């Protein structure tokens, strides 16, 4: 509502958020993505081999 | 003191009479091809009988019945 | 042709690679290597790997 | 005026994709031009970078292939991009033709521009053939063994053509030296074939489902197409993501993975699957001349579309026996590609050979009989009398 | 440069169609309707409404070509067995 | 290469970097190769000297003869090596170096 030169109402801030995110959300979901993918294949990876034949 | 494990299953699927209808069938081919083969000459002959496609039916049956049953005995 | 001529099929096992989320089992890789050097190498090459 | 319609630049940009009079009920079908040129881009770009880690020499050529896949970062993305990309390039460009076969767009004032389009396939096919034996395996080699002694059997010059096509005696390094160099080049002769297409498109405009004339309602190509365009794409880089990410080498053959060997032929010779319904034509003719002619014919015969269509009304929308003869067509077309891909047998060569007459049987016979009895069929059931 | 062979389309103001006279038409903003309302009473319904209408148009002639296909396979497969050995000579050649 | 087919009675056995996406079936192929030779090939067939029956080489007759045998190799972390086991770990290995 009364928030819109906060959010989206000028030009500046139309891109000037969207490309201000876009390295914010360039990183957390890479890490998120990252970390759900080695606790789906806990057990297969070198990490844990290597520390098997320790 | 352990043998393999995909030669348990094709014996233990071969105790299913599923599995021997086909052992059956293989059995008979295997004993007409060889009342033959000592018959006075061949090398006359352009063309006489294999067992293959007998062969061919039991091999199929038992790998549909040990394929999703493996994987899970080995390490 | 013939089922002869073409082969047989081969069935569908079970490997822990297939599915869109997972990863070799790199316990079953280290120990594929020692089968390689032992039993294959006298026969075959493996020329594409460093 | 505005600054985008006074420009030299800026008002070609305007006059085709911001202010362009669009007909207000046209589909989704209408969407497959705009994708066509999002893959010409895709194959374009891919193939530059690329072509900086290639080597043309036939002892050098299939290694480097495996060298980009396995030592230039991020190599494996834009070979399956690539390979990839070719096979959905094919597909919409088959759903783009039977549009215009089934709409209408072939006819007055629109035989220029399907005629341009013609041109553009068959540079087309030829473009996915000198680069399928660029990587040469074994697939590559005895394809490219098997095209080139078709042309000598042309009547009094044959053994010359072919000496040509191969730079010596048999399909050797100079054979892949120079269809690489023959490779770099047609994919630019499409792009400015692509922009004689939009020319002949702009001075009379699209037609419609209904088929009638649509200067009576139009709405502008921006803020409305745009955003239909857009629907389209997303979900043609979705499907195209889950084949190089999750299933790279379905739509391929394994034997390519074998480097090519004058000495030893396979056991199996197949094309990929968008030259099987044309592989299946040649295979039917026994004759060796007249089987090349043929198979060039099943693309030429096209231009005798706008001369067959006897119908007063233009479209497939409320004819019931032209409806009924598309899809006839359609399926002949897709059992065409499965007996190409099958052994020559003895029940296969007859279904091969028949269904080679449907496809000629089609153009010439079929349409202008179908088309004047529903002359004839409109005018007593509305005539009182 | 010079005017060029006439067409049968034009630009705006000057498209090329019949005159008009007594039409009149209304429409409402956007930012006025209710925001997804043509999602149900669309696919579900109405698209079930269209494949009803033009469907066997497609699987009469998608039904001739696969009955073709599936008993022209199993032909195949009968003259390369152990029982179709006599009837694959006498009609290859 | 004519040392090759001179210690393997004129056949040449190929490289295996590429051998998993060369061959129709993938992993399934080179993991059923090895372990399906019989102990007797079936009645009526007539084997060429100096070859082996089996049924997933088109032809039904292959220049390799059985090399995998149970307690052949032991494992530093105490796998127990029997035939199908030490098959499955060689086409583990050898998807890996196709891909
Ligand atoms: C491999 C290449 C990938 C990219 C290919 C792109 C897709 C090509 C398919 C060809 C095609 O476009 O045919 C569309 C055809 C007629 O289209 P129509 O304008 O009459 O129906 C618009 C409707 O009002 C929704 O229109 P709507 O306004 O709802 O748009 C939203 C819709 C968009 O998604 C698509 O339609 C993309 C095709 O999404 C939703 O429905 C939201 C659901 C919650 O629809 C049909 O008649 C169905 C026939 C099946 C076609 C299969 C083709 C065989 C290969
Ligand atoms: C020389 C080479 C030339 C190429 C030859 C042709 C190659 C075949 C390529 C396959 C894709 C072509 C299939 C679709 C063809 C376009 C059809 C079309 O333009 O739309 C017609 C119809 C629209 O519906 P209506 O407008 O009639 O609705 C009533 C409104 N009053 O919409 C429809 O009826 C669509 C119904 C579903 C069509 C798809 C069915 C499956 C087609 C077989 C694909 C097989 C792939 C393996
Ligand atoms: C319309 C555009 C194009 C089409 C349809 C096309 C098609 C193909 C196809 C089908 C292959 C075989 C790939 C495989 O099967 O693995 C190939 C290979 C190749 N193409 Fe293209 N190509 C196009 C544009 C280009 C351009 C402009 C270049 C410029 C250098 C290029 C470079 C290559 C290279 C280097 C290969 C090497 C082998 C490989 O990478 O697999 N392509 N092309
Ligand atoms: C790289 C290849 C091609 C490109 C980029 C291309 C692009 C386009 C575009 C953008 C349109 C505008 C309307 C629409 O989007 O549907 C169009 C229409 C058309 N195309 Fe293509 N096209 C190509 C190949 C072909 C081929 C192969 C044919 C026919 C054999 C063809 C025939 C036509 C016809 C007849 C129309 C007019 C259809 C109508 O207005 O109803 N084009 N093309
Ligand atoms: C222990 C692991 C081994 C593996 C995984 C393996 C795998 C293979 C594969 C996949 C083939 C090709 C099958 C085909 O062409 O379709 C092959 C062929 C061959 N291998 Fe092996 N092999 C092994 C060991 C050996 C050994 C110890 C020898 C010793 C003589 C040998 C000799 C051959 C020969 C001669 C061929 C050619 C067969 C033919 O072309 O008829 N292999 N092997
Ligand atoms: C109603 O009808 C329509 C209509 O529907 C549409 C969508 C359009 C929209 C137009 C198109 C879809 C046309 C598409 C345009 C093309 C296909 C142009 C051809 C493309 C090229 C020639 C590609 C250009 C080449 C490159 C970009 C080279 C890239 C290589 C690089 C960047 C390597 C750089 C190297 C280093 C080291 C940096 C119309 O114009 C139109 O008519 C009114
Ligand atoms: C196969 C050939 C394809 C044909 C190309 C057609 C599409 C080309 C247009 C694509 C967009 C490029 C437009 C550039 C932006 C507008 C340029 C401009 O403002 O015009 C010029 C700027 O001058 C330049 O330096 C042009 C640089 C060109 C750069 C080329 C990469 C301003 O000119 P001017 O002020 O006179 O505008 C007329 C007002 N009545
Ligand atoms: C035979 C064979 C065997 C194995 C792989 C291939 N092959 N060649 N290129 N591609 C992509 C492919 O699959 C091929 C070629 O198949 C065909 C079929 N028709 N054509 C054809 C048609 C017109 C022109 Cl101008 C050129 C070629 C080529």
């Amino acid at each position: 509502s009364s928030l819109y030169k906060t959010f989206f109402k000028r030009n500046a801030v139309f891109v000037g958020t969207i490309f201000a995110g876009a390295f914010v959300f360039q990183t957390v979901f890479d890490t998120a993505i990252t970390s759900w993918y080695e606790n789906h294949n806990k057990g297969k990876l070198w990490k844990d081999v290597k520390a098997r034949i320790a | 003191e352990v043998t393999d494990q995909l030669e348990d299953l094709r014996e233990h699927f071969k105790n299913t009479e599923e599995g021997k209808a086909l052992v059956h069938h293989y059995e008979e081919c295997a004993e007409r091809v060889k009342i033959q083969q000592q018959q006075p000459g061949y090398a006359d002959l352009e063309h006489k009988e294999d067992c293959v496609e007998e062969f061919f039916h039991l091999q199929h049956y038992l790998d549909t019945a040990t394929a999703p049953r493996l994987f899970d005995k080995l390490k | 042709m013939t089922a002869a001529e073409h082969g047989l099929h081969a069935p569908a096992y079970a490997w822990s690679h297939n599915g869109p989320f997972e990863t070799f089992d790199h316990a079953s890789i280290r120990r594929g290597y020692q089968v390689y050097r032992e039993v294959c190498a006298a026969c075959h090459s493996l020329d594409r790997v460093a | 005026m505005a600054f985008r319609k006074s420009n030299v630049y800026l008002s070609l940009v305007n006059s085709y994709i911001i202010d362009s009079p669009q007909p207000s009920s046209i589909n989704y079908w209408w969407n497959m031009g705009s994708l066509l040129g999002l893959c010409l881009v895709i194959q374009i770009v891919t193939g530059i970078f690329m072509a900086m880690h290639y080597s043309s020499n036939i002892e050098l050529a299939f290694s480097s292939v495996e060298h980009i896949m396995r030592d230039v970062h991020n190599g494996y993305i834009l070979r399956y991009l690539h390979a990839n990309g070719a096979s959905f390039f094919f597909m919409v460009m088959f759903m783009h033709m039977a549009k215009g076969l089934y709409y209408g767009s072939y006819r007055s004032p629109r035989v220029t521009l399907w005629n341009v389009g013609v041109i553009i396939f068959i540079l087309t096919i030829a473009t996915a053939f000198l680069g399928y034996c660029c990587v040469y395996g074994q697939m590559s080699h005895w394809g490219a063994t098997v095209i080139t002694n078709l042309f000598s059997a042309i009547p009094f010059v044959g053994n010359d053509i072919v000496s040509w096509l191969w730079g010596g005696f048999s399909v050797s390094n100079p054979t892949i030296q120079r269809f690489f160099a023959l490779h770099y080049l047609v994919p630019f002769i499409i792009a400015a074939m692509v922009i004689m297409h939009l020319m002949a498109l702009h001075i009379h405009g699209s037609s419609n489902p209904l088929g009638i004339t649509g200067n009576l309602d139009r709405i502008p190509m921006h803020s409305y197409f745009i955003f239909k365009d857009l629907v389209t794409v997303f979900l043609f880089m979705l499907i195209l993501a889950l084949f190089v990410f999750y299933s790279p080498n379905t739509l391929g053959h394994p034997d390519n993975y074998i480097p090519g060997n004058p000495l030893v032929t396979p056991a199996s010779i197949v094309p990929e699957w968008y030259l099987l319904p044309f592989y299946a034509i040649l295979r039917s003719i026994p004759d060796k001349l007249l089987g090349v002619i043929t198979m060039f014919a099943a693309i030429l015969v096209l231009l005798v579309l706008p001369f067959t269509d006897r119908s007063v009304v233009r479209g497939n929308t409320f004819k019931v026996l032209s409806k009924f003869f598309f899809f006839i067509f359609v399926f002949n077309f897709v059992l065409l590609g499965q007996i190409g891909a099958c052994h020559v047998e003895v029940p296969y060569v007859l279904m091969g050979q028949i269904a080679t007459f449907i496809y000629f049987a089609y153009f010439l016979i079929i349409v202008p009989v179908i088309s004047t009895i529903e002359n004839v069929l409109f005018y007593i059931g509305r005539v009182n009398k | 440069g010079p005017p060029s062979g006439k067409t049968y389309m034009g630009w705006w103001g000057h498209m090329g169609g019949p005159k008009q006279k007594g039409i009149t038409s209304y429409a409402v903003s956007p930012y006025a309707q209710k925001p997804l309302q043509g999602i149900f009473h669309n696919a579900v319904f109405n698209s079930f409404r269209r494949f009803k209408s033009q469907f066997l148009y497609v699987l009469i002639p998608a039904g001739i070509y696969w009955y073709w296909w599936k008993n022209g396979n199993e032909y195949n497969e009968f003259l390369y067995s152990k029982a179709g050995r006599e009837e694959l000579e006498r009609v290859n050649v | 290469e004519q040392a090759a087919r001179a210690a393997n009675q004129g056949a040449l056995p190929p490289d295996l970097s590429l051998i998993v996406k060369a061959r129709h079936g993938g992993c399934d192929y080179i993991f059923s190769l090895l372990t399906g030779y019989p102990d007797e090939p079936p009645a009526g067939v007539a084997l060429p000297p100096g070859s082996n029956y089996n049924p997933y080489f088109p032809g039904g007759s292959i220049a390799m003869a059985r090399v995998l045998f149970d307690d052949m190799v032991e494992y530093e972390d105490g796998t127990p090596a029997t035939t199908s086991q030490m098959a499955k770990d060689v086409t583990t290995f050898l998807n890996w170096c196709a891909e």
